[PDB]
């Protein structure tokens, strides 16, 4: 079967992020939803920056794993 | 608290395959799809460019097929209950199975 | 004696590719088939075989079509309007447009 | 639905044995098929009007030669037997 962990989690994973696709197939294998650059607006999550939305919260590649080890969302890293 | 616990292994039977969502799709079918496509590790793209393989539709045959045809004749036309019984049977299952023709 | 009229260049439509004229056609048909498939360059084969393309059926689809699948992943099922349709417009037309699929 | 294009009816009514070890065997079989002759198998030899190269397959049918082919298709009819 396939776990909800990060249902609810609207994240931008951007391209030059290291490990992209796997960061991107457990994400969203997992239940998250990926938005795209032109949708920025509507993130709740977005990794690798911290000034391209300000609004929405800041995670890492760290951040994903930790929430897969649990099986739940963790505190934001 | 829980304690950490392994990454779940996941399948690969749809590693080297692309595939093209066209049209609507019905309540949250669409995202359904996607997460089946990307859990298994096949490829998904934004326009129906030359390397879609696989194009998913719970609409019927669409002349825009035919076009895309045109430019792509590997093409193959497919319903979503293809990618969900793949992920029934945790297997590639034939897509002839679930194709979608033109209605004679 | 009569005069020496030209050969016509018979058109490579199929290039060779392998097919398979499964279950009845009514009337004749299955001559017709087997006259416009030879012609555009078809290989007719004796029996439903692990080289076999493009299964030519006027049937509907067929657990036997499914069974075949399993050692054939690449099969194509196709209406024998395909090739009377190739012969009428004199080209190469995607089998896709004429694909036959278990009913829905 | 254009004559330019639509298949010559030239081996009509013929039921032709081509062995399959005839030079040109696959081409033959192309022409003689597309231009509506009848195709007879090596167990039905029996039953063929006419026989091409062999001699000895069914000495009651008619022998015909590659020759013979080309030449029914340039002369738009069935020549005598060659």
């Amino acid at each position: 079967v396939l776990l909800d962990i990060f249902t609810g989690v609207r994240l931008y994973l951007p391209p030059s992020t290291p490990d992209f696709s796997r960061l991107r197939r457990y994400f969203v294998a997992f239940d998250g939803d990926l938005v795209q650059e032109f949708d920025m607006t509507s993130a709740t999550h977005v990794l690798g920056s911290r000034d391209k939305n300000p609004a929405a919260q800041q995670v890492s590649p760290e951040w994903i794993w930790a929430c897969i080890r649990k099986r739940r969302l963790v505190a934001p890293s | 608290e829980p304690p950490d616990l392994p990454v779940p292994e996941l399948p690969d039977f749809f590693e080297g395959k692309h595939f093209f969502l066209y049209g609507e799709f019905p309540g949250d079918e669409r995202r359904r799809l996607i997460r089946y496509v990307t859990a298994f590790n096949g490829e998904l793209e934004d326009r129906m460019n030359e390397r879609v393989q696989f194009v998913i539709t719970a609409q019927e045959w669409d002349p825009n097929f035919e076009e895309a045809l045109m430019e792509n004749p590997s093409l193959a036309f497919v319903r979503p209950r293809w990618i969900y019984s793949c992920n029934e049977k945790q297997k590639l299952l034939p897509h002839q199975l679930y194709g979608v023709v033109p209605q004679a």
